[PDB]
RNA sequence: GGGCCCGGGGGAGGGGCCACGCGCGCGUCCCCCGAAGAGGGGGACGGCGGAGCGAGCGCACGGGGUCGGCGGCGACGUCGGCUACCCACCCGACCCGUCUUGAAACACGGACCAAGGAGUCUAACACGUGCGCGAGUCGGGGGCUCGCACGAAAGCCGCCGUG
RNA sequence: CUGGAGCGUCGGGCCCAUACCCGGCCGUCGCCGGCAGUCGAGAGUGGACGGGAGCGGCGGGGGCGGCGCGCGCGCGCGCCCGCCCCCGGAGCCCCGCGGACGCUACGCCGCGACGAGUAGGAGGGCCGCUGCGGUGAGCCUUGAAGCCUAGGGCGCGGGCCCG
């Protein structure tokens, strides 16, 4: 029970098992420990597979606009400022919002 | 031998009266621009509302990209969680402050110090009383007073950071270095708040001093400084 | 009112000989000299090293510096110990070397001398390449030392295999409860 | 308007008074030598309000003036006459101290070799 | 070679006089008593000595000869100067400098010379 | 409003410029004269030659940590002395040692003062460190040399490897 | 204490910690720190030496600029030609020909940072006690040890020196 619900990586293969191994800590030291754990009990991890993907277009990204020299973001960058703008509102003043007077529903 | 050397060395003499000039001038001009483009941004920020008000129109102004964060209450009783993230926007003695760049997870690590720090976002003066006065650079791993822009190129130099004036456009206007601008400023240790605070313990909105005021920080830093 | 913990701060490395013997204590005065002026990170380890103590600036025998020297390109060169150069019996063919060390064993001497080479001192070294230029740094195995066998996980942990500490080796010397799998249980 | 020193600075002392051992004043069977105390429950150890001044080193003396007498001079405690002679020349910085057990005769004979190559002495008119 | 003696000597010496925080050497004809490197006596293999005259009046300049040293009966030669204070300075001057014999002590040698002769004339009031 | 925006252009003596010489024939660009070109004139810009160019004393200085080239009284019953003697005052302040989660404790030892008084030696390991020698290296017991003054030391021995 | 020195909601102003700022000193740590005789302050080479020649230069970005320019290349003197010379003296803000006062090289020096503490560890103790091998041409009946001192002082202190 105390791997339920952690990842780690794949050492083994026997017929209907995986030797896998994944981190456990116990009181401090983190002890990196391989288990053996039947398929039924394991999935793939698509945790990996954003990358893989952000590295599949990196490295496409990279191989063109090579022959241009026009260097492009490749790095992740985290959501920034929401860059200033306008806000129209066409032929309607806003609505005008008053806090409702309290009654005791029950 | 004597008139070949005696000239040698003048000659090298004067090429530096060439390039201390040159160097001096660069800055001058450099300046300049800084001068226009600081002008340029504060009015075409008006400019615009103008124009949206004309119409039956609204402004949203750009979110702040740069927050100045000052540390509000000391070292004892403090989480760990909390005191994780306070040593890595260096605020590590009580009183002190950095140039912090907003940003989603910047942003979120200020909500979750919010009880110790009260940050804001910085006006083009208050960036300069900073720099100027309290502004000592990080050289060999040593807190160094910012005397002379000798030693602001010969740490940034690589980035077309060579005078005082250029760390502020940096710091100011974001800009491609801001890290490693904003981390050879050595912390800001401001004194005391001249006049005192409201409630160190409370946040700014239910009438303390801790957490975000919007552009009120100015205020805080004069009486700080 | 700062955070920082003061427990590592202060660096334990030695800067000066522990020991008093004058003459490593004046060569010492001559890579306090070169270290810091020449760009030569050589002496900066030569330097390095002539603060060692015995245990950690170990011997190195006559044959490890053939192989070490026999490698393609590294002929021509000084082999260069901060230490001293033992004999080895096991090895007969010795080519002709330029060798710099603390100490050379008296046989270990006239091995290298028949063999028409060259030894020097560690100031010699300084006037013949101040800069270090041409030269090899060597070391003998400083996990050499019988005492390295003792260290590890511990005897009796699974499969962790480090030699216990036995008044004298023998049959009814720790073959018992933990060795055998028929007494009790063995890792 | 004897043997002005080299250079007379400005001699500050952060703490003037000496530093009693705690609790010297009420037993006898205890000297003024200072002794850091070491009691669980101590109240000067831990360093409580109004109470004795415990010793530490961010209260010594400056480097400049340090071990300098109020004239100006470090003393040296000459023993003999060629012991002084070793003053000869660092005369202008410290001057000569005349040991306690020396005898009257020769205790002269060192003063006034001394005012001849110009030593101050700090005891020179003692025994007579 | 000197750097040997002088790390047989630093400590352990019969000359070296260490009480009341300082230290001072009193071994023959070095000047200003410095346990030192540059200014030691014995150590060296050319040194400089200033000392006052047996006579009372005038100053004695000792130079070792370098000609051939463990030989302490002669290795080690002396002079006497009996003048007027600028040139008895100006002739330790003009010895130990323009002959390229130890110009460490070309400066405290003089001082020295002085101190000396400030020592033979009417003493006090 | 930005392209230090473009600019052929006109003011009309608009303000302000860390611009820099004219001579002249460059890289580029713009303009104008010129055929679009060659070439010329003007300008932008670059650059450094078709130029550029080349030195003396001052204040200083809101310039790499203060100096005065300013001065005044005091002197045989009056100067100087921090710290330590006595006294005075304002503020502070509970008695030490100890076991203890917690001691000023209504917890225990302690009237006072002198002298005495408690992590030692041996053996055996272990690691660190210094030194000698180094596939070796000893050290003991013996032996050879003294009545010891210092000696019951030091020196030496295919003993030195029996081990 | 009673239109308050009471209770709510609010102003200004002021008061104070060993907290924060600036400064002084003391120590510790860090600086791959500097100093055993050397130029050099975003350092962004220095030097032969030959052939040819000279006002040439390297006719490159509104860049605002960093790598190249206006204190000189060549120059005044000897008279188009020669030189452009030697620190036993250039007169020195750089001196590479010789190096401090400073350099007890386990010495001295410049920067920063930091300094709560039981149990415990480590380091340093020209802190102290007794005795030995050295050494101080040490001290001493012209007064040693000890003791006594509202006598002058040094050290953060252990303690120490003097009267
Ligand atoms: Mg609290
Ligand atoms: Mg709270
Ligand atoms: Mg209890
Ligand atoms: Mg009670
Ligand atoms: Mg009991
Ligand atoms: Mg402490
Ligand atoms: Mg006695």
């Amino acid at each position: 029970k105390c791997y339920h619900g952690k990842t780690g990586r794949v050492y083994n293969v026997t017929q209907h098992a995986v030797g896998i191994v994944v981190n456990k800590q116990v009181k401090g030291k983190i002890l990196a420990k391989r288990i053996n754990v039947r398929i039924e009990h394991i999935k793939h991890s698509k945790s990996r597979d954003s990358f893989l993907k952000r590295v599949k277009e990196n490295d496409q990204k990279k191989k063109e606009a090579k022959e241009k020299g026009t260097w492009v973001q490749l790095k992740r960058q985290p959501a920034p400022p929401r860059e200033a703008h306008f806000v129209r509102t066409n032929g309607k003043e806003p609505e005008l919002l008053e806090p409702i007077p309290y009654e005791f529903m029950a | 031998n004597f008139a070949e050397l005696k000239i040698k060395r003048l000659r090298k003499k004067f090429a530096q009266k060439m390039l201390r000039k040159a160097r001096r001038k660069l800055i001058y001009e450099k300046a300049k621009h800084y001068h226009k483009e600081y002008r340029q941004m504060y009015r075409t920020e008006i400019r615009m509302a103008r124009m949206a008000r004309k119409a039956g129109n609204f402004y949203v102004p750009a979110e702040p990209k740069l927050a100045f964060v000052i540390r509000i209450r000391g070292i004892n009783g403090v989480s760990p969680k909390v005191r994780k993230v306070l040593q890595l926007l260096r605020l590590r003695q009580i009183f002190n402050g950095t140039f912090v760049k907003l940003n989603k997870a910047s942003i979120n690590m200020l909500r979750i110090v919010e009880p110790y720090i009260a940050w804001g976002y910085p006006n083009l003066k208050s960036v300069n009383e900073l720099i100027y006065k309290r502004g000592y650079g990080k050289i060999n791993k040593k807190r160094i007073a910012l005397t002379d822009n000798a030693l602001i190129a010969r740490s940034l130099g690589k980035y077309g950071i060579i005078c005082m004036e250029d760390l502020i456009h940096e710091i100011y206007t974001v800009g491609k270095r801001f890290k490693e601008a904003n981390n050879f400023l050595w912390p800001f240790k401001l004194s005391s708040p001249r006049g005192g605070m409201k409630k160190k313990t409370t946040h700014f909105v239910e009438g303390g001093d801790a957490g975000n005021r919007e552009d009120q920080i100015n205020r805080l830093i004069r009486r700080m400084n | 009112g700062v955070d920082i913990r003061h427990n590592k701060d202060r660096k334990v490395r030695r800067k000066e000989p522990k020991s008093q013997d004058i003459y490593l204590r004046l060569l010492v005065k001559l890579y306090r000299f070169l270290a810091r002026r020449t760009n030569s990170t050589f002496n900066q380890v030569v330097l390095k090293r002539l603060f060692m103590s015995r245990t950690n600036r170990p011997p190195l025998s006559l044959s490890r510096m053939i192989r070490k020297m026999k490698l393609p390109g590294r002929e021509g060169k000084t082999a260069v110990v901060v230490g001293t150069i033992t004999d080895d019996v096991r090895v007969q063919e010795v080519p002709k070397l330029k060798v710099c060390a603390l100490r050379v064993s008296s046989r270990a001497r006239s091995r290298i001398l028949k063999a028409g080479g060259k030894i020097l001192t560690f100031d010699q070294l300084a006037l013949d390449s101040p800069k270090g230029c041409g030269t090899v740094l060597l070391s003998g195995p400083r996990k050499g030392r019988e005492v390295y066998r003792h260290f590890g996980k511990a005897p009796g942990t699974p499969h962790s295999h480090t030699k216990p500490y036995v008044r004298s080796k023998g049959r009814k010397f720790e073959r018992a409860r933990g060795r055998r799998a028929s007494r009790g249980y063995k890792n | 308007a004897a043997l002005r020193p080299l250079v007379k600075p400005k001699i500050v002392k952060k703490r003037t008074k000496k530093f009693i051992r705690h609790q010297s004043d009420r037993y006898v069977k205890i000297k003024r030598n200072w002794r850091k105390p070491r009691g669980i429950d101590n109240r000067v150890r831990r360093r409580f309000k109004g109470q004795i001044l415990m010793p530490n080193i961010g209260y010594g003396s400056n480097k400049k003036t340090k071990h300098m007498l109020p004239s100006g001079f470090r003393k040296f405690l000459v023993h003999n006459v060629k012991e002084l002679e070793v003053l000869l020349m660092c005369n202008k910085s410290y001057c000569a101290e005349i040991a306690h057990n020396v005898s009257s005769k020769n205790r002269k004979a060192i003063v006034e070799r001394a005012a001849q190559l110009a030593i101050r002495v700090t005891n020179p008119n003692a025994r007579l | 070679s000197a750097h040997l003696q002088w790390m047989v000597v630093r400590n352990c010496s019969s000359f070296l006089i260490k009480r009341n925080k300082q230290t001072y050497s009193t071994e023959p004809n070095n000047l200003k008593a410095r346990n030192s490197f540059r200014y030691n006596g014995l150590i060296h293999h050319k040194t400089v000595g200033v000392e006052p005259a047996a006579d009372g009046k005038g100053v004695v300049v000792v130079i070792k000869r370098r000609s051939g040293q463990r030989k302490p009966a002669t290795s080690y030669v002396r002079t006497t100067i009996n003048k007027n204070a600028r040139a008895t300075l100006s002739s330790i001057r003009h010895m130990i400098r323009k002959n390229k014999y130890r110009p460490d002590l070309r400066m405290a040698a003089i001082r020295r010379a002085s101190a000396i002769l400030r020592s033979q004339k009417p003493v006090m009031v």
